[PDB]
């Protein structure tokens, strides 16, 4: 699976939305119903899925599906 | 004081995943006890349990289940069943200050309390713990995890009293109806099943260990060679409703709750005194002008516990011979879920006109002589039934239920 | 029905080991918060707590304390104080079916649950667990471990409702008196203090982390730069007594419990909706024909919780808000023990005629505008006081207490 | 501090009695006020003091002070 597919799978599973509402410009909070606990676990779930460590300062900027894809794409090696 | 009736029920137990399956098991005397590789692998001496035989994957929406331990999962599924069985729709019970919820567990979540500490001590620290451990592990997890998604606006809390937990939940719900404070209270409980919780009972010497090769024979209340209880998990929920409210909507009424006893031994921490149970049964029978036709005893299959309850029953009833059986010989002991599950078994016996058997009595204990202990399924028109629950700390609860 | 009064108090808290020590701390605005090497060493971000300043080692008889976790120990010491304060001899309250006990904790014992699992997984396995973990870790430990040695024969159970736990315990004790079922009910709670429990709140982002170098400034309810609550431990107990029973024995009466609210948000699992709190306060004021002179707010020092409570207070009271203070800025948040401790602080303010200060407000939150938040100790003749408690799962409790 | 002296130390402090009550034929239950949970904890304390494991079939036989000294002596130290 591509990074985009894997990000969307994680977001869908975490937020309880079908891989169909998980469009690239969707905001976790404004569009996908994420609350403050969701935002904590979503960062953890992305860190686990892609075996990366996302600093708090960078995680606070990851508020949309595309921002998560962009971050993972830019932090492979 | 208003009258309280039961208008719906739901159950997830070692002997069935709904009331139809449970009824069939009770009529057949079917055991829910199986061998547990998990208990054996943990290093325990007891290798048997009353497990829920249900794949719960996908049964509860993500935004709800993220908060839940297994006790809450079992209680939630039981509440879904009870809502449907009561004929209630969201416009009637949601966002309604007259509708409440009182449901508990004996121990929260040992599994998730241990998970949190293990995660914290691992290489990732706080980031491994995650944000959902408190609602899984807190003692009120069962009430919190249900009142929120079912949009309950009335009372919302848990009662905990060891193995009397969900019987006190029902009694407290009845009191809310009696006081006129609520029209409906969902009452019950749940309990997870795991080595994290079970191993501490083994360390006390309280669990059966000599029948691991024959799991369905391990739980054997009143048998001379009983050797401790068999641990179980599950959930149950009943809809407690004010009588005129139920009649006005044409509800199906299983029974009226006509008696509720709650007392304390003030004596031993882990063994019943008998004296508190006598007072508890007498309290629940006060003002009830019909005889007790059937008594579901607490009957855990421990050496010490079984003889004390038999002596209390003999003191309470003397001449009279209520039919007695211990459903835990079939089901095991589901701890905080036991009170509501046994109330439900008693309601099913009342509704369907039979007495479930007290199974695995190969040699009746000498202290049980003279009592009407039923060992084969017996059809009978019942009118009034009683269920006892007792817990560590000398806590006693009794419920009396009667046809309308 | 019957009327209920408080005739004795007992408390072990971060600001004092009895009611006299607490009274002095309240008048002085003294912080109970200290730096915790334990929390820091565990890997947490929050390094501050409201610890009980007492070594309880060897204080309680070995045969009683062997069963007890710290929550039970704190509640037991509080109960001894309350019995003495109420002037109750052993003959008056022991072995008495009309005397009960309703007391709880929010989470049982995370410490001993984790101990049990750690022992089981270590080299000695089951032989390292020992026989006392169940009574230490079960949710009803606080009621079980007290009802047994104090020889309680009436009601005996725990209510749990996260941080509303011991407020609901008091309210249910009042209901037992109102129902005519008990003449005295001891009501309260306890909570242990340990990294095993605290780390799961840090993992939610709920604890203060920016003030570890100035621990007494970390808890700062209604301040614009608050950043989470400061966890605390301790216990409290009150003697709830039927009015004619108290008058007939010449008891000292602090106040009558004239209102008790218990509601549910049915909304968010960890943030209050405000709507449920409005209904809870209105329920507690029903039939109360005097104004609220002082409100002890729940006031946790979280960003989200403080604003929701301020909005609820403004909706209930409008332009006539009572004097308000949040004692948790001094004490930290003792979780299941908070409700009874805050009821006790409110009763001391009522009895001694003063309002304790809401400390550490360097810049008042915008949402508190127009409310009478008291920030300096103020002598005032009070007649009617209110105390709010809220918990996870959308559970709300309110108590209103009034001089006779 | 022989095996006999050590066994009596553990017993007296585990059951909370003066070190003169721990006579050789003193019963934990009949004389020293032990209940069934006390006896579980007492066996554990003896295992820790003497760094030996006591099997369940042999632990049930240890209901008197002499039975404890007999086992400990019969099984090294």
């Amino acid at each position: 699976s591509t990074i985009e597919e894997r990000v969307k799978k994680i977001i869908g599973e975490q937020l309880g939305v079908k891989q169909e509402e998980v469009t690239n410009n969707a905001s976790f909070v404004e569009d996908l119903g994420a609350d403050s606990l969701d935002t904590v676990e979503l960062v953890m779930a992305l860190e686990e899925e892609f075996d990366t460590e996302i600093p708090d300062e960078e995680a606070e900027k990851i508020t949309t599906v595309q921002a998560a894809i962009d971050y993972i794409n830019g932090h492979q090696a | 004081m208003k009258r309280a009736v039961i208008t719906g029920l739901g159950i997830v137990s070692s002997i069935g995943n709904n009331q139809q399956e449970v009824l069939a098991s009770l009529r057949e005397g079917r055991s829910g006890i199986t061998f547990s590789q998990e208990l054996k692998d943990s290093g325990m001496r007891s290798h048997v349990w009353g497990n829920v035989k249900l794949d719960t994957t996908g049964l509860i929406d993500r935004k709800v289940v993220r908060f839940m331990s297994d006790a809450s999962i079992y209680a939630f599924l039981s509440m879904e069943q009870a809502i449907a069985d009561a004929g209630l729709s969201p416009e009637a019970y949601q966002n309604n200050p007259r509708v409440g919820l009182i449901a508990g567990s004996g121990g929260g979540s040992p599994r998730f309390q241990v998970f949190g500490a293990d995660a914290m001590r691992g290489p990732r620290g706080l980031k491994a713990v995650g944000p959902y451990v408190v609602t899984k592990a807190m003692a009120s997890g069962v009430s919190a995890c249900l009142a929120t998604p079912f949009k309950i606006h009335g009372v919302n809390y848990s009662i905990s009293s060891a193995c009397a937990t969900s019987a006190h939940c029902i009694g407290n719900a009845v009191e809310q109806i009696q006081l006129g404070k609520q029209d409906i209270v969902f009452a019950g409980g749940g309990e997870e099943l795991c080595w994290e919780m079970a191993c501490e009972f083994d360390a006390m010497g309280a669990l059966s260990t000599k029948y691991n090769d024959t799991p369905e024979k391990a739980s054997r209340t009143y048998d001379a060679h009983r050797d401790g209880f068999v641990i179980a998990g599950g959930g149950g929920m009943v809809v407690v409703e004010e009588l005129e409210h139920a009649l006005a909507r044409g509800a199906h009424i299983y029974a009226e709750i006509v008696g509720y006893g709650a007392t304390s031994d003030g004596a031993d921490m882990v063994a019943p005194s008998g004296e508190g149970a006598v007072r508890c049964m007498k309290m629940a029978m006060h003002g009830v002008d019909t005889p007790i036709d059937y008594l579901n005893s607490h009957g855990t299959s421990t050496p010490v516990g079984d003889v004390k309850e038999l002596a209390a029953i003999r003191e309470v009833f003397g001449d009279k011979s209520p039919a007695i059986s211990a459903t835990k010989a079939m089901t095991g002991h589901s701890l905080g879920a036991a009170g509501v599950q046994e109330a439900i078994y008693s309601l099913l016996m009342l509704e369907h006109g039979f007495i479930a058997p007290s199974i695995n009595i190969e040699e009746l204990d000498e202290q049980a002589a003279g009592l009407n202990i039923v060992t084969e399924t017996t059809d009978r028109e019942l009118t009034t039934v009683m269920s006892n629950s007792f817990g560590f700390g000398g806590t006693n609860a009794t419920l009396v239920m009667r046809k309308l």
